[PDB]
């Protein structure tokens, strides 16, 4: 919930300027792909 | 377990209609939001490409304008923080006359960035001290950004060039004509003595012929008609009276006591003879025009018509005083004939009709005089009112130039240079105040950003180009609104300049309003009363 | 309830209910007013019903502008009003001490103890505290530096630091100007005139007067270099006969004669003024200014302006004495015998125009016993806040001058007095030692609230300060920047001795009276 | 003003210090109401319902349920006290008082800027130390009749009048010892609590048998059987309809008579089985049969049984099957397919008692009943209800005391000793949790305070006297409610249930910690 609120705030920042929401959405999706990649990269295994 | 009672203490002791807001989220963020919303409402009218707004007050009175002060005055602003911002804008209008929209934009940007800084972790006091330090640094920097000076004010061409920029934001399509008109009107005024009076410029609004037909008159124009038969005088010798054009009466109580038939038969005849003698005594001095501040008696009017005297009746005492200043006469308190020093002289007084309205014109011929009048034509009352506001802005700009002759580049060049140098200064300052200083510097970007948004281009590209050019060392480069793509040009050659005093006072007042809003921590609002306005406002 | 049987529509709170209600109201007021204390306090916003905006942290103003409808709140508000009326400072501390006294008393009352014992302990502790305050006061020669320190200690808590710095010099200079040696200070001789056209830091002291009205005749001079001031209270306009005179004539010539002869009474006084002006100054170098408490009709204004005389009408009543003391002339109620010795002197008189309003300045007096502070600010609420601050500063400086003693501030005297009360507690006979302990704990509220407002923690700062005071014996207060114990006398944080004495007396009296209330009644309907 | 109010305009929110103040005020109000309940010197409260029913009580839980309160924190405390009553049966008033005093002492330091988390940490540390000390101080002992009498007295004296309490002590102790099997859990369901409204309150007593609130329906049926065989059955002896919608079809009146006579053969078979069993068991008129049936008996079967001199009851309670099998010693039967004298109970006396309109049946003089009944008698309904609550509390106290052989000295002695132990242990706690430990000790000190206050003595003087005596002597001294002097509760005979004290500590600490950590109260479920 907190993450969604923060991302929407930083998106409102750009929406105040003359940036179309589609550009922000595409940037968000690319960022999400990189977030997933980094999380998978920094993970560690566990002996169950 | 179905209701939440009020907490014991202040919550229960509060009145039924009162409201209490305490803490950051409840007070400071709400105030910042209200100020940001007000700035957003007033933003779109900034710059030459600003758009007019039709504002209708509670009395169904139209106001089509792009003047921020007028818009705020006609808006029923209710949020008290927005009330402080509006008061700061009105103070800027009173002190200088231009830059109100700058005050709004700067205050809104400052409060937005203050909200950001409070969110990231800074305390209110640290933000306030950083803002004050940055304001001091900006005021120190500002004199170094002066590009040129007026260097003369009795000229017409260069005064018009100076005043063009002030009245280019409003009436963007046709500002050269208005610049020439206001320059002529102001140069007629402003004698050898350095004192310049704004009230000496009069605006007369006559409807019908379009604003291109407006003219400037070295005199006064009154929308009245002559009381008598004479309607034109070529060598006027005006004698001004503050008393009614009638035989004066006792102030205690008048009672004509008649005791014989002869007194009854002679009283009216003697009164008429006295009136005739007084009028002829006035006329014998050569006064062919008489102006009075009160009513005109029938017998007095008849005897004035007999001696060919032009009568004008002015109800307003302000108009009487202005006419006395224009012609050079003294408003006599009694109906005695005027001595040679008290008699005013005007080169032409006549009755004329412009469009539909009948007017009386006290016209000089020399390019001088105490009071000058601008007659404004047009096709709409609202359009003439907007042109009058533009003329007021131009006259205030001329007055400021008389006060201080220094100028700074416009179109965001000064704002961008200030932002760059404040950022450079804040990058060297250690401590937590560097964030506040940098945010204060960034707040200056809202001016070129607003100009670009109103012009219809990409603001970010314009700002990046402005930073690049200013880093190259060009301090006189601003937004070029005469282009369909983001472009910049030198504003010294373009002649787009702003008064130093205007920028100084606007920055000071905006910073003061922002820090004053930030200082508020708790709000206690009484129940909104239904009283018919406070007695102070009558 | 017995009362409800007689008056069914009556509200009654009896026994422990009355104590609960009173203590709850006091705690609510204390919780609201905690944030006011100290220069690090929070600024409050007060919006009236009509929409007016007031920014303040003054205790009395906040109490008057809170939307509160509670009886105990009204009692505490009246106590604070008396505090402000007499001493002009200490209202926030008054409310805080009252609330903390009530809370500490309840701490023992809720455990089955009767309030009378607590009141006896309160009286004993109050007596001991007054003795300690007499012992600890610092008698000093009230030079300029000490007055500046006191003015700073007040104004910094009232307004912005730089604005307080300016107001210190203004207030101290004004007080030193109007002060006669071995004579009570009259604060009516300081006119507080406010203008609304420049920044708040432009507030200054004028060694003269500023009048909110100007000349009503356009031809009168706007600036006079060397002026003879004629302070008069004589009507110069047309006046009706008291006995319903009326006029009777039989011709127009008779009417003209009556009109010309009905102004002779006023014209005689105007001619007297003109003759005096001609006699006093036979050249154009000097100037003549007439300030009248009553109106002047346009004919007299024209007659005076023909002689180069600046005339101001409808002046304020206090301005008569203010001009008499500053310019040095004398107020006149008639012109029966007026001589050049009745005229004041001013080294500069000029008029200032601000929008519709016009102001007249009278400066460069010889030795002005009455001066004015000119409040300048961009907003109305700024002017009101500066007016409150300068009132507090003037009261503080006058109190400091009145008695040569002064008390260290920053809560140091509270800590030392609480320590002395704790030491003296064993000497108190009976269970009143509990009341003495409650009084000491209540007195300790000021350093606690100062620590809160400065951002530190109550217990750590308080124990540090108390340990420092016990180890050294000095008067150590609260350092609002570091939180460490600090000697208030060395740094120049001074409190008014009269303010502290009034605080102790009023707080103890009101707390004792409230604690003994056992029933609240509303049965007058 | 708040975020929730912005989203939901008609939402009530108390945030930050407001929520804590509201919770503390509610707890203090509940504590102020329930102060007067504690101790045998407490005061009766009369509670009138909407319908006008009058209830006299001093029980904390009973008072809480009948309090006209609609507060959230009050609801939480009421639920905690309800659980306390449900599991242990005692300590509800002490529960509320300890919770309120914990909250008050916590607020004492919270109002000075201290964070509630530190207070909660101190609370948990002090609770652990107090539990250790309670384990140290308990009195393990094999519990004969005297100790049970003392515990039942310590409960009933605080619940009812001294004389009524003295009678009820013998009643409850004898009943519990009657139903108590060796090293087995006690089934409190096996003590019937029956009420009649004809004698004085001191006439309540214990019957070593069973009492039924219904009697025989057939008037000719015997009223008093001296020697009785008890037959406990769950067989319907009334007319039963066929499950598959039979219906009768006939063509003449004689056929209708034959069908009418034949349709009762099924029930008559069971009735004649019972009759044959009765004739086989007792061929003389000396003995008798009592037939308690959980299901109804139609008048025909009642008349047929009465013709053989058999007394029989219908529509008995479900629990009465087990109660009779444990008291009389028979076997509850769901069918008479194979019934033998071995399944018949015994009873040395069965008689019917009539009280106004209603009837009662007494089964007495059993061999060795493992299920007895407690007979509540009084002149008023509210008297019966009060005695019922007192008997329930006494039964729970005795059962708890029997469960764990240990027992704790009462009169607030254990509270004072635990407070002193916590004070001594306070320096061992690191950080500012010592403040929470001190608050916990002061909260524990509420019991002697309230006891002395209710007895009319000075609270602080009595408390300091008790504390000084305990510190100097080291014994477990309580509060004497007649003189106010310190008294050894163990020697006098004022005992408290150890499980009750442990549950009090655990529940009070948990609920106080949970309330102290609440910073927002929201009601935004509407719309
Ligand atoms: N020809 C122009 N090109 C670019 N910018 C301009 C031009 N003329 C004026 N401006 C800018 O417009 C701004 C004036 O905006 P305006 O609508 O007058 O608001 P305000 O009345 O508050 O000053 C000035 O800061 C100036 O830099
Ligand atoms: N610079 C300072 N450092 C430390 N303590 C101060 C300083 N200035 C004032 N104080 C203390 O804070 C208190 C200010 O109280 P104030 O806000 O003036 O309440 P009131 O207006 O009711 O007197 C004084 O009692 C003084 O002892
Ligand atoms: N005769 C007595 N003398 C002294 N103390 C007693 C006596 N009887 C009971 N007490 C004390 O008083 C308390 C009674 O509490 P009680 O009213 O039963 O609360 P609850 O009903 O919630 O258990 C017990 O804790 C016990 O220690
Ligand atoms: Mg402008
Ligand atoms: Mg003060
Ligand atoms: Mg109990």
């Amino acid at each position: 919930i907190i993450l969604a609120g923060e991302m929407l705030s930083v998106a409102e920042h750009f929406l105040e300027q003359q940036m179309h929401p589609t550009v922000v959405i595409s940037a968000y999706r690319k960022a999400l792909d990189d977030m997933i990649s980094t999380l998978k990269k920094i993970s560690i295994p566990v002996d169950i | 377990a179905l209701h939440v009672p009020k907490a014991p203490g202040f919550a229960q002791m509060l009145k039924e209609g009162a409201k209490h807001f305490s803490g950051l989220e409840e007070a400071v963020y709400r105030n910042i939001q209200a100020c940001k919303e007000l700035a957003q409402t007033t933003r779109t009218a900034y710059g030459p490409n600003g758009m007019n707004k039709m504002v209708i007050n509670h009395l169904e009175k139209l106001f089509v304008t792009n003047d921020a002060a007028t818009i705020l005055r006609e808006l029923e602003v209710q949020h008290p923080a927005a009330k402080m911002i509006v008061m700061a804008s009105h103070m800027q209008e009173q002190e200088v006359g231009d830059g109100t929209n700058f005050v709004l934009v700067f205050a809104g940007a400052l409060l937005e960035l203050a909200e950001e800084l409070l969110r990231i972790g800074l305390s209110v006091s640290e933000v306030i001290e950083g803002y004050e330090i940055a304001c001091r640094k900006a005021h120190e920097i500002l004199p170094n950004l002066v590009c040129c000076s007026a260097k003369n004010l009795r000229d017409i061409d260069e005064v018009s060039s100076l005043l063009r920029t002030s009245i280019m934001s409003k009436q963007y399509g046709n500002e050269v004509f208005l610049a020439k008109l206001i320059a002529q009107a102001c140069v007629s005024i402003f004698p050898d003595s350095g004192h310049f009076n704004v009230d000496n410029i009069r605006v007369c609004k006559i409807l019908g012929s379009g604003i291109s037909s407006s003219s400037v008159l070295h005199g006064m124009v009154f929308k009245k008609e002559t009381e008598g038969d004479v309607t034109s005088v070529k060598d006027a010798k005006i004698a001004v009276y503050s008393c009614p054009f009638d035989g004066m009466i006792t102030e205690t109580k008048g009672t004509v006591l008649i005791k014989t038939a002869e007194e009854l038969m002679n009283f009216s005849k003697g009164e008429e003879n006295l009136m005739d003698a007084q009028v002829k005594a006035i006329a014998d001095t050569g006064a062919n025009v008489v102006v009075t501040g009160g009513k005109v008696a029938d017998m007095a009017l008849h005897y004035a018509n007999k001696y060919n005297i032009m009568l004008v009746r002015l109800n307003s005492k302000w108009d009487l005083r202005r006419l006395c200043k224009t012609v050079g006469a003294t408003a006599l308190p009694r109906l005695t004939p005027p001595v040679l020093e008290e008699m005013g002289h005007c080169d032409s007084v006549y009755l004329s009709e412009v469009g539909d309205t009948q007017v009386v014109v006290f016209k000089h011929e020399k390019e001088d005089g105490a009071i000058s009048t601008i007659v404004l034509r047009g096709s709409t009352d609202n359009l003439m009112d907007d042109i009058e506001r533009a003329v007021d802005d131009g006259v205030n700009t001329f007055k400021v130039l008389t006060r201080d002759k220094r100028l700074v580049p416009g179109g965001g060049a000064t704002e961008i240079e200030l932002a760059k140098q404040i950022t450079s200064y804040g990058e060297t300052c250690p401590g937590l105040e560097q964030y506040a200083i940098k945010k204060f510097a960034e707040a200056f970007e809202a001016i070129p950003r607003a100009l670009a948004e109103n012009s219809g281009v990409k603001a970010n590209e314009v700002i990046s180009k402005l930073y690049a050019v200013h880093q190259e060392g060009n301090k006189n480069v601003g937004l070029d609104i005469e282009a369909e793509v983001p472009a910049v040009k030198d504003m010294l050659e373009a002649g787009i300049l702003d008064t130093y005093l205007g920028k100084y006072w606007a920055i000071k007042l905006a910073t003061n309003a922002a820090v004053t809003v930030l200082r508020v921590d708790q709000i206690i609002m009484a129940k909104p009363a239904g009283g018919p306005k406070p007695p102070s406002g009558k | 309830a017995a009362v409800k049987t007689l008056n069914p529509k009556a509200e009654v709170a009896r026994a422990q209910a009355a104590l609960a209600v009173n203590i709850s109201a006091a705690r609510g007021l204390q919780d609201v007013l905690r944030t006011n204390l100290g220069p690090k306090g929070t600024m409050k916003m007060l919006v009236s019903g009509a929409g007016d905006i007031k920014l303040t942290k003054d205790g009395n103003v906040l109490l008057h502008e809170m939307q509160i409808q509670h009886p105990t709140a009204s009692l505490i508000a009246k106590v604070a009003t008396a505090q402000d009326d007499i001493t002009g400072d200490g209202t926030t501390s008054n409310v805080l001490i009252i609330g903390e006294l009530l809370k500490q008393a309840d701490l023992y009352i809720s455990e089955g103890l009767h309030p009378r014992i607590i009141t006896e302990g309160f009286e004993a502790a109050k007596e001991k505290a007054l003795q300690f305050l007499e012992e600890v006061k610092v008698s000093r020669e009230m030079d300029r530096e000490t007055l500046i320190d006191v003015a700073r200690t007040s104004l910094r808590t009232k307004v912005h630091a730089e604005l307080a710095d300016v107001l210190t010099e203004a207030v101290v200079d004004s007080i030193l100007a109007i002060k006669k040696q071995d004579e009570p200070i009259d604060l009516f001789m300081i006119e507080i005139m406010e203008m609304k056209h420049k920044s708040e830091t432009d507030t200054s002291l004028i060694r003269g007067l500023v009048l909110d009205h100007g000349a009503r005749h356009p031809d009168m001079k706007k600036r006079v270099e060397d002026a003879y001031i004629l302070t008069c209270n004589v009507s110069l306009e047309y006046e009706k006969t008291e006995v319903n005179s009326g006029f009777f004539y039989k011709s127009a010539e008779e009417r003209e004669k009556l009109v010309k002869a009905e102004r002779k009474f006023i014209e005689d006084r105007v001619k007297k003024i003109i003759e005096l002006k001609r006699k006093v100054c036979g050249d154009s170098d000097k100037g003549f200014v007439v300030i009248n408490q009553k109106g002047i009709d346009p004919f007299s204004l024209d007659a005076l302006s023909k002689e180069g005389i600046v005339a101001l009408r409808r002046a304020k009543r206090r301005n008569m004495e203010r001009l008499t003391l500053a310019c040095g002339g004398v107020a006149l109620n008639s012109f029966d015998d007026l001589s050049p010795d009745c005229l004041g002197h001013a080294g500069l008189v000029y008029e200032y125009t601000l929008g519709e309003e016009k102001f007249t300045f009278i400066e460069k007096c010889n030795n002005p016993r009455s001066v004015t502070l000119l409040i300048k600010g961009p907003n109305k609420h700024t002017l009101t806040q500066i007016k409150d601050a300068v009132r507090d500063g003037l009261r503080a400086v006058k109190n400091a001058i009145d008695d040569g003693c002064v008390v260290p501030g920053a809560g140091a005297v509270e800590v030392a007095m609480a320590e002395a009360l704790i030491k003296h507690k064993p000497s108190v006979k009976g269970r009143a030692q509990l009341g003495v302990q409650a009084f000491a704990d209540a007195l300790l509220i000021i350093p606690k609230v100062l620590a809160q407002n400065s951002g530190f923690d109550l217990q750590e700062t308080l124990v540090k300060i108390q340990a420092e005071h016990s180890e050294s014996g000095q008067l150590v207060g609260v350092d609002l920047n570091t939180g460490e114990p600090m000697v208030a006398a060395e740094v120049g944080v001074w409190d008014n001795y009269c303010v502290k004495k009034q605080l102790l007396h009023s707080c103890t009296v009101i707390a004792t009276n409230i604690l003994l209330v056992d029933e609240i009644m509303r049965a007058g309907m």
